[PDB]
């Protein structure tokens, strides 16, 4: 699996560079919106691996109000698999909604885990 | 573990969620099978189609094209060039 | 408490205890089909344990007969079990013409042990632990088990042991000078 | 139990229905049918 | 408590099958697990019918296989059956790699369950040539011939294995009598595979098509998924009755029907069709300890998979790329598969040669490239 | 925690070798249980490798024995390991219900395990004797012969079932190659089998020889009888090698070595000696249907024990009259195996009729009425 | 299993006889003798067979230090049969400290369960 | 169940009772193994002789009337008896 730090140190090696960035993020876009998961109410970081003791702890530390709006929309989305139908468009995910909520905490983990792992080496 | 028993599945705090739904006996079976198999099975793989033809496509058109060229070894004008193989 | 989503058009329009008869109908015939297919493959593979093709047409296998000496027993190999094929003399006939009602765990005689004298067919096969029996240790004057030293009557009736049974008869008819089983 | 009874009316059943289809739509082509011709 | 967990037993069976907290939104294929389960059970049931009628002398093999087929009652059934079935069971076995390798039930909390199913694999790959090995037609003989040849190309033990292989100095008597002793034996080890595979699937439960977390909405498996593995198991039925009943050599090859005959080998060679692949790839490495090093590589290296596999997100439901990458190999699986039964020839050499490149190439180069990239266009996307 | 104990299948290694809670006063009987399961792997392991040279045809099956003995390269060492060790097997066994019928095993927190221990006993029976009967000598024939005689004493499906048992019309080729079948399938059945006792001996715990608790003194298992089995288990391959290298036919009836001849029965009958009792049992009762069900009851009543067993203290370590009728209970079943293979003669019959009543009036009459008494006679006492 | 109460109830009709007890305590204590268990510390009622869910109330509604009398008597008998060693004939429970304690307790728990098994069927 | 796992056995709240012991490296190993397995060993089958002795006694008794009676039958001077049996 990749680290969520090594994840964003490419991403933002790309988007730092204006050619790479131009010629990306619109591919970007393009891929996230074919991807199909906003058309059953899942933001991106729905979909991260759960099982994992940094994304657990990611989790385990998100607020109330997120951590009970991720506990619906996967319902949402298990519901939507289990009865083959999606979200209408007016429904789904819009592209401004798909707000990265989970990552800062899983940057967090990480940092934690890495810091550990340096110091336990040093 | 991440799947503990039914009292803790290991699913976070949930809160706020009410669940409703009918009992069988009391819904239509069936309800929508007929129209649903048809219309919703065509927009499944309408979505899902590319995926699988382009894919599809690339290995069938290689493989037309070994079979064809092996035909045409085989035959009184491909002796010369199964010969220089 | 709060207003429920409408499932009006999910409603079924059929009776309430109805609806429920018919699932337990469906139900049940699902569960009574899968029974009759259990059943059809369960007998169809336990088919096979039955006796093949092969072991069907070996047996009813008719016997080499025809002239020998008079008292010897001969033996065949007709469905595995020895026959003790015995062409008695007419002294063992006379013998067995002494009627037996008492003193033998089934009453018979060679009215219906045997079509002719002169070629009795009797299954070697004692009865009680089945065994060869010795054709001439009986203690009546026939076979013997030598197992629990039953002994058989000329005639194959039991005589004395753990006999359960007189001498099995087998099943085969006589005709001119062969075994027609 | 009943499951041991009730299936063996529906193997009679089904297996009935068949043997009396097979031979219905086959009449011409079986042995026992054909056997005439060539006595 | 309930008797169905008071009693350790009926415990043990509630824990799988009453009370196995499926998650929701799993699709037919979670089924094939079933499928596969009553496969086993038919290869062993049928099987251990055969071998009541069987008799493993090279000079009887082939008349005794011939013997169930005309003499035993339903001996004609429990063969077909064997066979087709045996078929049947790699289909679903294939189809539950395919799914594994579609959604990553092969990630991380599942990894070691994906090492028994690897083990599965390779173990039924050999019961399933070592029984075709059994019947001793052509075809049969000269893929016994063939196999220990091949592995006869070890660099040192390789001149010593081999007898004891075929103990002798060919695909004899010996050879036969041990391959169905074994082939006897293998499937109950296969069997306690299985309950290691349930096992490790129970400590961590099954993934699900949108790869996400399945506690949230979790439900019972007796009136859930028991009777979606009734319609996948009377469907597997129809499909295979279709087969066992009508045309039941069509998965076959002729040529097993020729008693084995060394003196005289059939004009090509070709193991039983779910093993063409494999067979293919022996085929396109020219070095026969390469052949097989490739070969057994090609079997081992869904090993490799679940750590090749960078992707943050569980399955390729939602991603792009990697569900093109996914169908192109299974298509090039399925053209590998092709390219063994067909003879070595001027196009199809290069042919498979590159299809074997681009088999091993999709784990070691395209899974890991294809989920960075991906992972990447995911992050920068949603910003 | 530990790799012992937070992977799946070590954990459950753990749980039955490395942490079991054994009781710290257990004697060396409680060693037995494992020599079974080292029994019940020679069996099989050998018994692989026999398969692997024996051919189940009947005019090959004796034919093949001796190929193995002769000619196979350590062929005679694998026959006599798995002749000799089916009867320590049995040895084995029969010690195992000794221990578990005079320490009260069998009582209310154990009953299940009991039940499955009673189960394996009739399960393996018929898997030695279906062994047996592949040898096809005189003695392997003519014990098939009379056992099928003896189950179409059925009082209707008699006359139906032995022709299935046959799959002909007497002991021949069709019954050899399905007791060959079935003998090397119901070995893997009692596997099973032994996984349940184990799982039904793990829920509750293994008794103690004074009966009482041993909850308030445990000690683990792998320092603590890993190295007691490891005792026994050397003591157990110590005799059975004396057994199998020096005169190793001495379990054996030496007219096993006269290949199979239907139309010439052997002086006497008799089974391999761990079954003679029962067969005594059998040729007490006149009637073939009342034999053979005296016979099944021989086994089946052990089920009956835990609950005519009315003590209220666990064990007969510390009871004086229990003690007497389970040692004469002991020595009068060696009385019904010796009677097993004497002849019936004058004062023989009288005395197995004796024998098998004494050996039922044991379990309903003997241990009810003296566990009774025995609990009366402690109450006095104590007051 | 022979309920406690039915043993009690036996004894009772045996010890009112004097013919039967005359007969039979003599034989009653020579046997409770020759059993052996007292040699190994443990008192009568140690030996009864705890995995019953009446036998295991009494012993849960034991007092403490009877409780802690019978886990130490339990854990020198198994000590004992664990050395293959007995208690010397001082050290012995002598038929006197063999004082049925746990009796009362059993019966208790049998009456408690009569009861409800005779008014469940009222 | 009547047997846990090592933290609750099952067994009563256990109080007051302390255990001593010495390591297995600083104890003597098989010291009165000769002396012990002699005259404990004596003990233990003087102690448990008799009920194994009694059922043996007359166990082997009826074994040995029954065999000495059935060498009796066969016998020139048994012939008699045995035709009356
Ligand atoms: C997953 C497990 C198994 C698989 C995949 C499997 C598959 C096969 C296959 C493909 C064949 C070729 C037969 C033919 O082409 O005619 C075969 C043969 C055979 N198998 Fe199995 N088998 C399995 C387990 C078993 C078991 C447990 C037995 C127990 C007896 C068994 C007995 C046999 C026998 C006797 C044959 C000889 C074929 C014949 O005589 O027609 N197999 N097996
Ligand atoms: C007799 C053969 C097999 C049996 C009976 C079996 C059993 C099962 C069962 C019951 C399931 C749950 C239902 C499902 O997820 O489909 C399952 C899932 C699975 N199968 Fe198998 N299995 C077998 C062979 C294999 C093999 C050979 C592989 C891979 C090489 C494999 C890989 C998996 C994986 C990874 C899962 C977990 C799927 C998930 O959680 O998404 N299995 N298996
Ligand atoms: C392959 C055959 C068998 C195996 C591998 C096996 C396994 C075991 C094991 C591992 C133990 C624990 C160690 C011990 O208590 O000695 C045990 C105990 C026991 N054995 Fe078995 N067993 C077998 C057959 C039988 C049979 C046939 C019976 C009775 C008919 C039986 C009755 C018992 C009982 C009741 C116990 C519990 C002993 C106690 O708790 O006091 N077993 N067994
Ligand atoms: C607890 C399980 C088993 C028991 C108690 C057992 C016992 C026996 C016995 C007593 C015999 C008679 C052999 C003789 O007297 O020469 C026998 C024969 C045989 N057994 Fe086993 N057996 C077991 C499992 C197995 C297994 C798993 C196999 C696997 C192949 C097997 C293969 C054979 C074979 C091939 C013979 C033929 C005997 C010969 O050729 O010498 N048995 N068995
Ligand atoms: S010989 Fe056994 S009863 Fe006839």
């Amino acid at each position: 699996v990749q680290s969520m730090t090594s994840v964003v140190k490419a991403a933002n090696f790309i988007l730092a560079r204006p050619t790479l960035s131009k010629i990306i993020t619109p591919l970007a876009q393009k891929f996230t919106a074919y991807a199909g998961y906003r058309e059953m109410g899942l933001k991106f970081n729905d979909l991260l691996l759960e099982e994992t003791p940094i994304m657990q702890t990611a989790i385990k530390r998100l607020p109330s109000e997120l951590n009970y709006s991720r506990n619906f929309r996967i319902l949402t989305a298990h519901q939507l698999a289990l009865s083959h139908q999606l979200l209408p468009a007016e429904k789904a995910v819009k592209p401004e909604e798909d707000d990265n909520y989970l990552i800062p905490y899983i940057l967090e983990a990480e940092k934690e885990a890495f810091e550990k792992a340096e110091l336990d080496n040093i | 573990t991440y799947m503990g028993w039914w009292g803790s599945l290991g699913s976070p705090k949930q809160k706020y969620i009410t669940q409703y739904t009918i009992s069988p006996y009391a819904a239509k079976p069936l309800k929508g099978a007929a129209y649903n198999a048809v219309f919703n099975t065509f927009r499944r793989t309408k979505n899902q189609f590319l995926y699988v033809a382009i894919p599809f496509v690339v290995v069938w058109s290689i493989w037309t094209r070994a079979r064809d060229y092996n035909e045409y070894l085989y035959t009184k004008e491909g002796r010369e060039e199964l010969e220089r193989v | 408490n709060y207003q429920q989503p409408d499932y009006s058009s999910y409603l079924n329009n059929k009776s309430g205890q109805g609806s429920r008869n018919f699932t337990y109908f469906m139900v049940g015939s699902m569960g009574l089909l899968s029974a009759a297919g259990a059943k059809s493959t369960v007998e169809a593979f336990l088919s096979s344990f039955a006796a093949s093709a092969d072991v069907l047409a070996m047996a009813k296998v008719e016997v080499k007969l025809g002239a020998i000496p008079e008292g010897k027993n001969v033996i065949i190999k007709w469905q595995g079990k020895p026959v003790f094929i015995r062409h008695r003399t007419a002294d063992e006939i006379e013998e067995a013409n002494q009627v037996d009602i008492k003193t033998l765990r089934d009453p018979q005689n060679d009215a219906d042990r045997v079509k002719k004298p002169e070629w009795l067919i009797m299954l070697g096969i004692c009865t009680h632990l089945g065994c060869v029996p010795i054709g001439e240790a009986g203690d009546f004057g026939g076979w013997f088990c030598p197992c629990h030293g039953s002994h058989y009557d000329i005639s194959g009736r039991i005589r004395k042991g753990p006999a359960p049974l007189n001498l099995e008869i087998p099943e085969y008819d006589f005709t001119d000078d062969e075994t027609l089983l | 139990a009943t499951i041991f009874g009730g299936a063996f009316a529906f193997q009679g059943f089904f297996d009935v229905a068949v043997n009396k289809w097979w031979e219905e739509h086959n009449k011409a082509k079986l042995w026992k049918n054909v056997k005439g011709k060539f006595l | 408590m309930p008797t169905r967990k008071s009693n350790t037993y009926l415990s043990l069976v509630n824990s799988y099958l009453i009370d196995s907290p499926q998650p929701s939104s799993i699709n037919y294929w979670w089924n094939l697990g079933s499928l596969l389960g009553l496969c086993l059970v038919i290869q062993i049931a049928s099987g251990v019918f055969l071998a009541m009628h069987y008799s493993s002398n090279i000079e009887l093999a082939f008349d005794s296989v011939e013997h169930i087929m005309r003499d035993v009652n339903a001996g004609w059934l429990i063969r077909y059956i064997h066979a087709n079935g045996a078929s049947f069971f790699f289909i679903c076995m294939y189809l539950h790699i395919g799914k594994a390798l579609y959604y990553g039930s092969y990630k991380q909390p599942r990894v070691m369950l994906w090492v028994i199913g690897v083990v599965i694999f390779i173990l039924t790959m050999a019961i399933a040539f070592m029984g075709y090995c059994l019947v001793y037609g052509q075809m049969s003989h000269w893929g016994a011939t063939v196999i220990t040849n091949l592995l006869s190309a070890i660099p040192f033990i390789g001149n010593d294995i081999v007898p004891f292989i075929w103990g002798g100095f060919s695909v004899s008597n010996p050879t036969i009598q041990r391959f169905f002793a074994l082939h006897f034996l293998l499937p109950f080890i296969l069997a306690a595979l299985v309950c290691m595979h349930l096992m490790a699937l129970h400590v961590h439960g099954s993934s699900n098509p949108v790869g996400i977390t399945g506690n949230i909405d979790r439900l019972p498996m007796h009136p859930y998924f028991i009777f979606k593995d009734l319609i996948t198991v009377f469907v597997f039925l129809l499909i295979f009755s279709l087969f066992v009943f009508y045309s039941p050599n069509t998965l076959g090859h002729p040529d097993n029907y020729i008693p084995g005959n060394p003196m005289v080998t059939p004009p090509s060679i070709v193991p039983e069709w779910y093993l063409l692949p494999f067979y293919a790839i022996l085929r396109s490495i020219p070095d026969k300890l390469g052949g097989v090093i490739a070969m057994f590589g090609a079997i081992l290296i869904l090993l490799s998979l679940p750590y090749t596999d960078r992707s943050i997100i569980r399955g390729n439901s939602f991603k792009v790329l990697s569900k093109l990458a996914f169908y192109l190999f299974v298509f090039n699986f399925i053209l590998l598969g092709n390219l063994g039964q067909l003879h070595v020839e001027v196009p199809y050499i290069q042919l498979g040669q590159f299809a074997t490149a681009y088999y091993f190439a999709h784990y070691i180069i395209v899974v890991p490239v294809i989920s960075t990239l991906e992972n990447i266009l995911y992050y920068i996307g949603t910003q």
